[PDB]
């Protein structure tokens, strides 16, 4: 892909959820369908379990390398943390390529 | 061998006790030169003796200059364990090559 990550013929299936409707009052029979509803509204919790398949880094370089590293001059606020409102706030992006290895 | 100049006489003595170093690089960790077409193979001819080439690789460098980066690697080749060898001492090496098309 483009923008990034793993091309897949048949990724993660698609999880699709809907409020199943509640008719309201009708006293009449009548062929047109029933528009008439509850308005109603779910909630709940859902948890996602990954397992992930990693590679060890096995390098001879001698001298240290690059880390993605926790560093600000003078810091207002912590990043990746909650804001004093609650907000939570990320300065900066974060990709995955740091350790260095030869051709 | 071991060669000595005392006033431009430059004798060569064999040092018995002396050792050479060897070891194969077998997890591609280090930079591998051999395939850019560069000279020092064994010869053509089967009774010409030959130096062997000395070992050496570019690292990154910055802004097309001299001076380095902070992902330019340097590796030690001692930090390779090695087999040391005397003069009644040999190395054997065994290698299969993998799946390829017929040229």
């Amino acid at each position: 892909p483009a923008m990034g990550g793993f091309g897949l013929k048949h990724p993660p299936p698609m999880m699709l959820i809907k409020n199943t409707p509640v008719p309201g009052n009708i006293t009449s029979f009548s062929d047109v369908p029933v528009s008439s509803f509850i308005t109603q509204y779910s909630t709940g919790q859902v948890t996602v379990e990954m397992e992930w398949e990693l590679k060890k880094e096995n390098s001879k370089r001698w001298n240290p390398e690059i880390q993605y590293t926790n560093n600000y001059n003078d810091p207002q606020f912590v990043d990746f943390a909650p804001d004093s409102t609650g907000e939570y706030r990320t300065t900066r992006p974060i990709g995955t390529r740091y350790l260095t290895r030869p051709l | 061998k071991e060669v000595t100049v005392q006033d431009s006489t430059t004798t060569i003595a064999n040092n018995l006790t002396s050792t050479v170093q060897v070891f194969t690089d077998d997890d591609y960790q280090l930079p591998y030169v051999v395939g850019n077409g560069t000279e020092g193979c064994l010869p053509a001819f089967p009774p010409q003796v030959f130096t062997l080439p000395q070992y050496g690789y570019a690292t990154l460098n910055r802004d097309n200059t001299e001076n380095p980066t902070e992902r330019s690697s340097f590796f030690c080749l001692e930090y390779f364990p090695s087999k040391m060898l005397r003069t009644g001492n040999n190395f054997e090496f065994t290698y299969n090559f993998e799946e390829v098309p017929f040229h």
